[PDB]
């Protein structure tokens, strides 16, 4: 997160850190029930050197605040049993960039670990609404990560503006969130983490999934996120959640 | 091969994962660390420094 500030302890108890074998933190995720996380598909693709689609290669840290303190009281460490990437994910256009991760054993809800609410299929996050992105990613494009979870307040951008700003790149599965003036954005290391939106009861709902960007925090180049509402049924079909 | 595997600039790309990788820098003749976003990378991009070293040692 570029242009953010330190999160409070306990502030985003749904934020999860995913570590791949020998590689440390790669992607975020969000806890949605005792057994399931939502993350980005492009985090979990096999390549020439390493099987990122293989669930045995990962460890999820829940309740984590500071990456240097992974055995702090309340941190829960979990292996993964399953990684389900959206069947329509395209690793070249980044369309349908969403994955479901099944934990090998349930998370225990606590003051530090709690699921985010999922929006119903018909919900619309309106243009202009202030929402939050969180993660341990870079504080500048090509720069270093954050030990302490960062939070940044950003705004939903009109789809038409989004398409015009990033021509031939935006599909209806995507949403631009950020500032046309730049300065605040997600960045490398934040992929798969949730957008958090305060809703009508004051509870927080997930608005989307950190996906991609042209650099970070640049003017007229807001972060691009996978939409959540259109995947509500797919998530239910696969998880029961 | 060598043009792509050893001489190309490092490419972070647009995706926002933080994949720690190595690339060969022919101006320094050593392999250095960078953070790959996870999508659409080029060939000068290695999982371990030893592979980068094997692939590119000596290239100018
Ligand atoms: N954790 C309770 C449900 C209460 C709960 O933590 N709900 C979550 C998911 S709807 C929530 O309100 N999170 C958003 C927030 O705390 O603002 C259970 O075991 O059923």
């Amino acid at each position: 997160v570029v242009g953010g500030t330190d999160a409070d302890e306990g502030e985003w108890p749904w934020q999860v850190s995913l570590h791949a074998l020998g590689q440390g933190h790669i992607c975020g995720a969000s806890l949605i029930s005792p057994n399931w996380l939502v993350s980005a598909a492009h985090c979990y693709i096999d390549d020439r050197g390493f099987r990122y689609s293989d669930p045995t290669q990962w460890t999820a840290f829940l309740g984590l605040h500071d990456q240097s303190q992974r055995s702090a009281p309340g941190v829960q460490e979990r292996r993964l049993k399953r990684i389900i990437s959206h069947p329509f994910f395209n690793d070249f256009t980044f369309d349908y960039d969403i994955a479901l991760l099944e934990l090998e054993k349930p998370a225990e809800y606590s003051s530090m670990v709690r699921p985010i609410c999922l929006p119903d299929a018909s919900h619309v996050f309106p243009a202009g609404k202030a929402i939050w992105v969180t993660g341990w990613g870079h504080t500048q494009y090509g720069g270093t990560g954050a030990l302490i979870l960062q939070k940044g307040e950003i705004r939903v951008i009109q789809q038409t503006t989004c398409e015009n700003l990033l021509p031939q790149q935006i599909t209806p599965r995507m949403m631009c969130v950020g500032f046309l003036s730049g300065g605040v954005d997600s960045c490398q290391g934040d992929s798969g983490g949730p957008l958090s939106s305060v809703e009508a009861d004051g509870r927080i709902f997930q608005a989307g999934v950190v996906s991609w960007g042209d650099g970070c925090a640049q003017r007229n180049k807001p972060g691009v996120y996978t939409r959540l509402p259109l995947f509500r049924d797919w998530i239910k079909e696969n998880t029961g959640v | 091969q060598t043009e792509d595997y050893c001489l190309a600039s490092n490419k972070v790309g647009r995706c926002r994962g933080s994949f720690p990788r190595w690339y060969y820098d022919p101006t320094e003749q050593i392999c250095k660390s960078f953070v790959y976003g996870g999508c659409l990378g080029n060939k000068n991009n290695y999982l371990r420094e030893e592979e980068c070293i094997l692939a590119c040692r000596g290239v100018q």
